[PDB]
């Protein structure tokens, strides 16, 4: 009487339900104190089976139920525990735990946690159903449901229509890629005859590459629209309208990653589409440059650290495109510790201000008043800074690395575009931690006077989440960068595998240039800031201009909100105007009453005089029998010729 | 609920009983939309007639024998009753509740039971059970799917074809069958398409 | 409590509504308890039947067979592997 | 025994009930779930092995006009049920009921009138898929158009006048060309009937003019574009029961109506012309939804949404295999639960508290009406095409088959999945999301009667979505019968 | 933390949805003990 | 978006040569390993050796 | 049980005016189709099963199988019978 695999399934979806029908029953104290526990649990039983997996590598199955059984499309319930599966799972499952703990001292005087933390259950529900399933089908519906979720979540302050419209942004324009997802899944089942993966990873090496270039184009749109890379990333940046806990959740550490974890299922076929790893690179190096050039010039906290999120999913695409999953892969786990912990640390900066602001330009000085708080945002903005020893080193420098290493030639220029990124990462953590606890106040003396560091609710989590952020890297690395660990089976091609060319090929300066470059362009920062404070405030317009576009989102939002959706709801209207109540009632019940209402005049005003009512029938005998006996006369001759005199007449009539 | 229950004196005294009340729908307001307009007395009288809707003055074999001129007496001074009642029940927010032993009935706030709507009774004991056999019935009618029935025939037309499996081990024919499947072709389409081969 | 303002209390939603801490909730909380920890276990002891490992349960003879008799159907049919028709 | 004297007994039973009580709304509700059960029963003894039509009755004949025939020469009109329209009654007598409570207490003036055109509808509809030959088939077609009439116009809303004529006018407009067709079918064969029918093979040039006017009826009813303007004003000025009847019951008819009457029949014309199809489909659906989304009135957006389903139905039945006509059948079956739980809530539960429509009075229901925003958000969220319902399934399968038919077409009707979302989510926001508006006082939650009802259509959906499967007992057959493959 | 009023437990709707699904899932098991100890489920 | 991707098209020609040739394999590019038939090594087979 | 085995029509041997000879027929090619659909099911089996025994050896060793669903995925699948039933091929 024990199943690991079902266990994790079902604890989260009883955290998830129970509230919903229980609630007015049992109150927010002991749903947070029962939904946090399960979750606890099903944390525990991932470790467990995490060693265990380690120990055999063997995974286990759980199949289920039949869905469709039709016409050669063999659709079951079926679900598996892999090694990237239950990687996702310990990132998903430990920042689940920690978010429930956190959210119970974050969310106090909130009247309505219990709602609150049923949705986080979801999500965590749902999340576990999206990387467990051992099919598409599976792996779409946790999907779905986690945009539900999504949207629910940024529109948990429903009185806010800011909260209302960005829910709506993300749940649309995930929707978009739900749309391409959607073609990618009748590719599959057209190309494949089945939508599992023991058989489309068995025969991907035989199908025809224009097949499988579709099939990974549609569904990289998707995980476009997920992990917020360039063309579909304004809705990263407007979901921290929701509460900070679910930042941490979900678009810090776990919706952002769904698309990462696709390409990483899908690696065995993108092995086989090298157009598709090429764009994947491409796009991914235009996000992680352009997300830090926004986080520079951006001044609130919760936004920078999107942004800074968004960085990171970029360079993970980039490691993908190199082909080298098990990087991106390391990265996202990581990544889950220690931005989970910087969004928790930014959610005990924003209560320590009386009036809870998130403009660092309104912070100041709160270094010897929020010491906690303070070592646990630099420990996880050194731990994301690539510093040496923390996991951000051991997950982030290899990938700038293997920019070099790829046999490609053409990867240099994403070495250069990846180095940049990374100086700017120094720059816009740098910046937080000046403006927020090393500055001189800005603030009022009250905001100083009540500013106290949060309860334990709060603070165990980011104690956790910082040793995680310290030692989870060098512990793990052996299994997800040594040489020929065969943890992840994802097969990789012989010719495409430059892990041993990586680490070796690397000479000095390309391998110090980051480290160094991180080291001096942080102290620079600082010593501007405290020192030379002009070089950031000197009220030039050409610089002013380019700040306005680096602080607007590139631009992005103002051309997809204008240039798209505007010109849509235009073209929309011109529709549902023109068209359906235009053209479509002319031809129709309006033109058709026009016409009849014309015509049936003429018909009855024809016999125009009742003055005398024989004379006027007794000539129309007599029209009658004199045009009939002409059209009788010229139809003989020829018919086509009548045709004209018949519409003529039927005009006069009816006109 | 009563088998005979019906008693024409009663409801030939109703009627004008009811007649010297005011209407339904000017009476507890007053004109003046106020309960308190209305008198005490003419309240626990309305009262007393409204708590007369919900009994049983009627039966099925006194429905199905009786004449025409008592069914529209009832019918008629039957719907004034069920105005009153929902007229106090919607303008002074009270149902009338006679209690035990004291036999005066006035207008009450209980409103936690004591109430049932007319159409619960056919659909959660009609509509619903039969929904619930539906599906009880579409589940074991998959069973009957041609999918099942498909792989039992071709397991069978391996085994007529190669009856030496069947004295293998019993936890190994799976596997031999679908040995013998893989290799042959025991469909039998091209067999019904005759002229087809030239 | 603190920061908490007035609420319509006919409100009535299957979650709480607003800072709902009934005056019962430990029996309730022990129900919920005692349905979960039972829903648990059953769906745990009813899938124990339905979870397999992914190795080690087809013999590798039985998949040679099922190889061998695909190649048997290839030559019946005549056809050839992929690539072979340059 | 006699039938009379049981009949005579219901009779009886029903004068005597209306004379002591002055309504029909429980005896109709009485028959309507036992008329569920007996159609349950029917299926408990329906046989899935055999394609053939079971309960066959003749009605009509020369030799026994009052009875049914046991003849040797068959003049009358044939009833009988294969699997296929055994799923559509199923749905049939699973709503009647449903559409007789959703107006239990909003009728206060000739009630008795409302029931019985709403039940005669219903039994309209249902023998309409008990039919078993063309002119049977027509004249249960047709039959609702005055029913609609009059219950439109005498129970409708503001510009039931302009409704009225139109559900009239435009359906008989179609369904006359779809006469020319069946008159052209009976004089060359000398024989309407759905049974052997696929025998006849006419000649490709007749097929391609018989096809024009069946298609222009399925294009008038389904509705497709260029002519489906008529469904919001229809659909929204309506009461609720017709509402929920047209959008579940009887724009399924088209559906069934192609399956039964153009594709058996028609094979090569069809096979020659589903281009045109896949072209007006599209259209369909992209354009009613864009032009959904600059509506402003609740029940007339959820009128246009129900056309873009249709259309991905159409796709789906129109694409030559098999998988796609399941889908087609499933999307109309979550469809009909979906749609009107919809049509009950901007109709039934808004409209009776608010008598308006216009969505600039409607905003911030969750904080007064809460359970009401948790159906808004489920069934949107289903209408859409979330997985685990019925709707998922139904368009996942309908655009399969519309890919493999048409790659490109087919591909490219797959934007279904976000314009849903765009027009459905921009009214469900403003609905549930901001302060409660100034405009509107506050008034009860929804009841135990409107949750009953979209509890009903909710489980359904979700039993649907999360095993389909359930309904290849009686389809597995017909998503074999009408492919056209060599 | 500030209390609110009581609430029971067994609403209705919990015995009616608990009761007919877990009478479902009874039924089910019940047939298929029906078929392991016969040829054919009770509803057949 | 033009700055972007033109400097990465110029920065291309403006790259080092690579240092090692990329890696190669025993039994002629492992094309049995890779599911190849000895018709099939141009398709399947990996680099020489 | 009592597992049914109808008996096989054709639609070349019968007179499409005896109705139950043509649905008969009808019931036989569908029936067929069907079993050549358990067939390539029984062959997905094999593969899915062959690939998670082998792992990295699935190309040498599931190659046959995923060749055979892969000639068998177009044309075992269902493809209905009025194609048949309203050609004749011999002309
Ligand atoms: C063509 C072919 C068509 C095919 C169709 C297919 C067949 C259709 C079948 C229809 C079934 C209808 C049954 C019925 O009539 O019940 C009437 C009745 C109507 O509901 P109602 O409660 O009386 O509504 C009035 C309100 O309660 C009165 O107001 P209120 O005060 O009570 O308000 C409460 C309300 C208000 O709350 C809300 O506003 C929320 C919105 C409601 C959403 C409900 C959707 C269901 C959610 C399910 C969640 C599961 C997620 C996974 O919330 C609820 O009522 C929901 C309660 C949630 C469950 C409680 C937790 C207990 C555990 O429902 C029931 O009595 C229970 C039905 C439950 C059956 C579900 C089936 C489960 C199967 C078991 C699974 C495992 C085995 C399966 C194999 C089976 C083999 C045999
Ligand atoms: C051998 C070959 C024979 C084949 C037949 C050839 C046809 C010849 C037809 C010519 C006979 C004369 C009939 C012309 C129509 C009579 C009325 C008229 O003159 O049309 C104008 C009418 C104007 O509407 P409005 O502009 O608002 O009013 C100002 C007009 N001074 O127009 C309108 O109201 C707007 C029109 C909008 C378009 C509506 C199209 C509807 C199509 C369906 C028509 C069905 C009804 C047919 C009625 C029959 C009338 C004869
Ligand atoms: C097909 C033929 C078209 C028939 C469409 C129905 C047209 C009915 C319009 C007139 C009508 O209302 O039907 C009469 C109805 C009784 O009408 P009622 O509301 O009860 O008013 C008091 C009656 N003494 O009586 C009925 O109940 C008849 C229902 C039909
Ligand atoms: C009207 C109400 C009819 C309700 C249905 C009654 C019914 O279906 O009883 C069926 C009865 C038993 O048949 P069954 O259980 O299925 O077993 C068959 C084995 N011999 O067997 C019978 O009673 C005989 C079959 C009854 C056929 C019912 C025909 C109803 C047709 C109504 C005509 C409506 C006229 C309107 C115009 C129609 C134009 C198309
Ligand atoms: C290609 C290069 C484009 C870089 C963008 C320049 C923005 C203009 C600016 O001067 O903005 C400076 C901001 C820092 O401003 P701040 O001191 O933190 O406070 C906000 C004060 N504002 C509002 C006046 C700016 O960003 C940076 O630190 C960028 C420093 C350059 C790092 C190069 C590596
Ligand atoms: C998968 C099949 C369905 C699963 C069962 C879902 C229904 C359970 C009952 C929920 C009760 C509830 O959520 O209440 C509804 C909440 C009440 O908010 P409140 O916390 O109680 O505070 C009350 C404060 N107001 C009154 C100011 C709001 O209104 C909302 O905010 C609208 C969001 C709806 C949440 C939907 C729940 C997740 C289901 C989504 C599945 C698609
Ligand atoms: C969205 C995705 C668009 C990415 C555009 C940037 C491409 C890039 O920066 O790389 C440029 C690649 C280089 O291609 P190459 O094969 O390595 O030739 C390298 C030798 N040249 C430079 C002489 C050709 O040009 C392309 O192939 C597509 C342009
Ligand atoms: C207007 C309301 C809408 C109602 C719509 C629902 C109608 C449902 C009718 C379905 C029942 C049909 O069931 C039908 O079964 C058989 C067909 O084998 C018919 O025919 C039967 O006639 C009798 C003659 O004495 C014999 O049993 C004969 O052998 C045959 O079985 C029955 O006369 C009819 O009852």
């Amino acid at each position: 009487m024990y199943n690991a695999i079902s266990l994790i399934i079902i604890l989260p979806c009883i955290s998830w339900l129970f509230p919903l029908f229980f609630g007015r029953q049992l109150g927010y104290v002991f749903v947070t104190r029962m939904t946090s526990t399960l979750i606890i649990i099903t944390t525990l039983i991932t470790y467990y089976y995490f060693y265990q997996l380690l120990g055999n590598n063997n995974p286990i199955n759980l199949e289920l139920f039949n869905y469709l059984n039709i016409d050669y499309l063999d659709i079951n319930y079926n679900f598996e525990i892999d090694a990237l599966t239950i990687t996702m799972l310990l990132a998903i499952t430990t920042i689940s735990s920690m978010v429930h703990i956190y959210s119970i001292g974050y969310m106090e005087t909130d009247p309505h946690q219990v709602r609150f933390f049923s949705l986080l259950s979801m999500f965590t529900f749902w999340m576990i159903i999206l990387v467990t399933g051992s099919n598409y089908f599976v792996l779409f519906v946790g999907w779905e449901f986690i945009g539900v979720t999504s949207y629910l979540l940024i529109s948990f302050w429903v009185t806010r229509l800011q909260a209302m419209k960005s829910a709506l942004s993300a749940v649309l324009m995930n929707r978009f890629g739900d749309a391409f997802f959607v073609l990618g899944l009748c590719v599959i089942a057209y190309v494949f005859g089945t939508l599992n993966y023991s058989t489309i990873f068995a025969t991907a090496y035989l199908i025809n590459t224009d097949l499988l270039v579709l099939i990974m184009l549609a569904l990289f749109i998707a995980a476009m629209a997920k992990s917020a890379q360039f063309g579909l990333h304004n809705w990263l940046t407007l979901a921290m309208e929701g509460p900070t806990p679910v930042s941490s959740l979900l678009h810090a550490a776990t919706l952002v990653t769904a698309g990462i974890y696709l390409l990483l299922r899908s690696a065995n076929i993108l092995e086989y589409t090298p157009t598709v790893l090429f764009i994947i690179l491409w796009i991914g190096a235009l996000t992680t440059l352009s997300a830090g050039l926004i986080a520079i010039c951006s001044n609130d906290l919760k936004r920078i650290i999107a942004l800074s999120t968004m960085s990171q999913l970029g360079m993970m695409t980039i490691a993908i495109g190199l082909s080298a999953y098990n990087l991106a892969l390391f990265h996202l786990l990581g990544h889950a510790f220690f931005k989970a912990l910087l969004f928790m640390s930014a959610g005990s900066i924003i209560h320590s201000i009386l009036n809870e602001s998130q403009d660092i330009r309104t912070y100041g000085g709160l270094l010897s008043y929020l010491p906690y708080t303070y070592i646990c945002i630099t420990i996880a903005s050194l731990s994301l800074m690539a510093m040496p020893g923390l996991t951000g080193y051991y997950t982030k420098d290899i990938i700038i690395e293997s920019t070099y290493g790829s046999y490609s030639i053409s990867n240099y220029v994403v070495y250069w575009i990846a180095y940049l990124s990374a100086v700017l990462t120094c720059v816009y953590s740098m910046k937080i931690l000046y403006l927020t606890f090393y500055s001189n106040p800005n603030n009022n003396t009250i905001t100083y006077y009540n500013a106290h560091e949060s309860n334990i609710y709060i603070t165990l989590p980011m104690f956790i989440l910082a040793i995680f952020a310290m030692f989870a890297g060098w512990i793990l690395k052996d299994i997800y960068l040594g040489v020929g660990t065969d943890f992840v089976g994802t097969h990789i091609l012989p010719n495409n595998f430059s892990y041993f060319d990586t680490e070796f090929s690397i000479t000095q300066f390309y391998k110090l240039l980051p480290l160094i470059s991180a080291i001096l362009v942080s102290i620079l920062i600082v010593v501007l800031n405290e020192f030379f404070a002009i070089v950031f405030n000197l009220n030039n317009k050409y610089i002013n201009t380019v700040y306005s576009i680096f602080n607007q989102k590139l631009v992005s939002d103002q051309i997809l909100n204008h240039f798209i959706i505007f010109k849509g709801l235009v073209t929309s209207g011109n529709i549902a105007h023109h068209v359906d109540k235009g053209s479509l009632y002319r031809l129709g019940p309006v033109g058709i009453n026009r016409l009849l209402n014309k015509a049936s005049y003429n018909v009855i005003n024809l016999s125009s005089n009742t003055r005398s009512s024989l004379s006027m029938n007794s000539m129309l005998i007599l029209i009658t029998i004199v045009s009939l006996l002409l059209l009788v006369l010229v139809m003989n001759v020829n018919f086509i010729i009548v045709i004209p005199v018949l519409i003529s007449i039927l005009y006069i009539l009816f006109s | 609920f009563a088998l005979r229950a019906y008693n024409e004196e009663k409801e030939l005294a109703l009627k004008q009983r009811l007649s010297q009340l005011p209407p339904p729908g000017k009476a507890f307001v007053t004109a003046e939309g106020e309960p308190r307009p209305a008198k005490e007395a003419e309240l626990a009288e309305l009262a007393e007639i409204a708590a007369l809707y919900k009994t049983d003055r009627v039966g099925i074999l006194d429905i199905l024998l009786l004449g025409n001129k008592h069914a529209r007496l009832y019918r008629d001074n039957t719907a004034l009753l069920k105005d009153y009642y929902y007229n106090g029940r919607r303008i002074l927010d009270k149902i009338p509740v006679k209690d035990k032993q004291t036999g005066k009935v006035t207008w009450e706030i209980k409103r936690e039971g004591a109430e049932k709507e007319d159409w619960v009774n056919q659909m959660y004991f009609l509509y619903a059970p039969s929904l619930i056999l539906l599906l009880i019935v579409m589940v074991y009618k998959s069973r009957e799917d041609i999918t099942f029935w498909a792989k039992k025939e071709l397991d069978q037309r391996v085994l007529d074809k190669h009856p030496e499996i069947n004295d293998a081990p019993e936890n190994e024919r799976d596997a031999l069958i679908v040995e013998r499947i893989i290799a042959g072709d025991y469909d039998k389409l091209a067999s019904l398409q005759k002229k087809a081969t030239p | 409590g603190g920061g908490r303002y007035p609420f319509p209390k006919d409100v009535i939603s299957m979650t709480g509504g607003w800072w709902a801490n009934p005056s019962n909730w430990k029996l309730n909380g022990l129900f919920a308890t005692g349905i979960a920890v039972g829903l648990a276990l059953w769906v745990s002891t009813a899938t124990l039947p339905y979870t397999r490992r992914r190795e080690g349960i087809t013999s590798e003879s039985d998949i040679s067979k099922w190889n061998a008799a695909a190649g048997v159907w290839r030559e019946r049919h005549g056809k050839i592997s992929t690539g072979e028709a340059a | 025994m006699f039938l009379t004297s049981i009949l005579l007994s219901s009779l009886y039973l029903f004068n005597r009930i209306l004379a002591w009580q002055g309504n029909v709304k429980h005896f109709y509700l009485f028959a309507s779930n036992l008329l569920l059960l007996f159609i349950v029963v029917l299926y408990i003894n329906f046989n899935t092995f055999s394609n053939s039509f079971q309960f066959n009755f003749e009605l009509f004949n020369s030799l026994n006009p009052f009875g049914l025939s046991n003849s040797d020469i068959s003049n009358g009109l044939l009833f009988g049920i294969d699997g296929l329209s055994l799923t559509f009654i199923l749905l049939t007598v699973l709503l009647i009921p449903l559409t007789l409570l959703g107006n239990w207490y909003n009728i206060n003036f000739n009630s008795n009138l409302y029931y019985t055109l709403v039940l005669a509808i219903g039994l309209v509809i249902l023998l309409n898929f008990w039919a078993l030959d063309y002119i049977s088939f027509y004249i249960l077609f047709e039959a609702t158009l005055p029913l609609l009439f009059i219950l439109i116009h005498i129970y409708g809303s503001s510009d039931s006048e302009r409704a009225s004529f139109y559900v009239l006018m435009f359906t008989l407009s179609g369904s006359l060309f779809m006469l020319l067709s069946i008159v052209v079918i009976s004089i060359v064969l000398n024989t309407t009937n759905f049974i052997n029918h696929n025998l006849f093979v006419l000649s490709l040039d007749l097929q391609t003019i018989i096809w024009l006017g069946l298609f222009i009826a399925i294009m008038v009813k389904t509705p497709l574009f260029p002519i489906h303007v008529w469904l919001p004003v229809v659909h929204s000025e309506s009461p609720l029961a017709g509402s929920m009847i047209l959008a579940g019951l009887i724009l399924k008819l088209a559906l069934y109506a192609i399956l039964r009457l153009l594709l058996p029949l028609l094979c090569e014309a069809q096979i020659l012309y589903t281009p045109m199809i896949y072209i007006i489909s599209l259209l369909t659906i992209i354009l009613t939804s864009l032009a959904t989304l600059r509506q402003i009135d609740l029940k007339v957006i959820i009128a246009y949404s129900s056309i873009s389903h249709m259309g991905i139905a159409i796709l789906g039945v129109c694409s030559n295999t098999s998988l796609g006509i399941y889908g087609s059948i499933v999307l109309g079956v979550a469809h009909g639960f979906v749609s009107p739980a919809l049509f009950l809530i901007v109709g039934g539960i808004l409209y009776d508290r608010y008598h308006i429509r216009i969505v600039n009075y409607y905003k911030g229901l969750t904080t007064y009406m809460p359970q009401l925003a948790t159906y808004i958000i489920i069934l949107s969220f289903a209408n859409i095409g979330t997985p685990l319902t019925g709707n998922f399934t139904g368009e996942f399968l309908s655009l399969q088959g519309g890919f493999i038919r048409n790659p490109i077409i087919g591909g490219i009707s797959c934007i279904s999945v976000l314009l849903a979302a765009i027009y459905q989510l921009k009214l469900t926001n403003k609905l549930t999301g901001g302060i409660s508006s100034i405009y509107m006082h506050r008034t009860n939650d929804v009841t135990i009667r409107e949750k009953f009802i979209m509890n009903i259509l909710i489980i359904s959906t979700l039993i649907i979505g999360i095993c389909p499967q359930i309904m290849y007992n009686l389809l597995y057959w017909t998503v074999n019968n009408y492919i056209y493959i060599i | 933390p500030e209390l609110t009023p009581a609430v029971p437990f067994f609403q209705p709707y919990v015995l009616k949805w608990a009761g007919v699904s877990l009478g479902l899932v009874a039924f089910y098991q019940f047939n298929s003990s029906y078929e392991a100890k016969n040829g054919h489920t009770w509803v057949e | 978006l033009t700055i972007f991707f033109g400097a990465s098209y110029v920065a291309t020609y403006f790259v080092p040569e690579k240092a090692a040739i990329p890696r190669e394999f025993p039994y002629e590019g492992l094309w049995k390993e890779s599911g190849g038939t000895e018709k099939s090594k141009a398709f399947f087979g990996q680099r020489s050796e | 049980s009592e597992h049914q085995r109808p008996e096989l029509v054709s639609f070349d041997d019968i007179n499409y005016n005896d109705h139950k000879k043509v649905r008969e027929a009808q019931e036989s090619y569908t029936r067929e189709q069907f079993i050549r659909l358990e067939a390539l099911k029984t062959v997905r089996k094999a593969l899915e099963k062959c690939y998670e025994e082998s792992g990295p050896n699935h190309f040498e060793d599931c190659k046959n199988l995923a060749e055979q669903y892969l000639d068998m995925l177009p044309t075992h699948r269902l493809q209905g019978y009025l194609g048949y039933q309203r050609n004749d091929p011999s002309k």
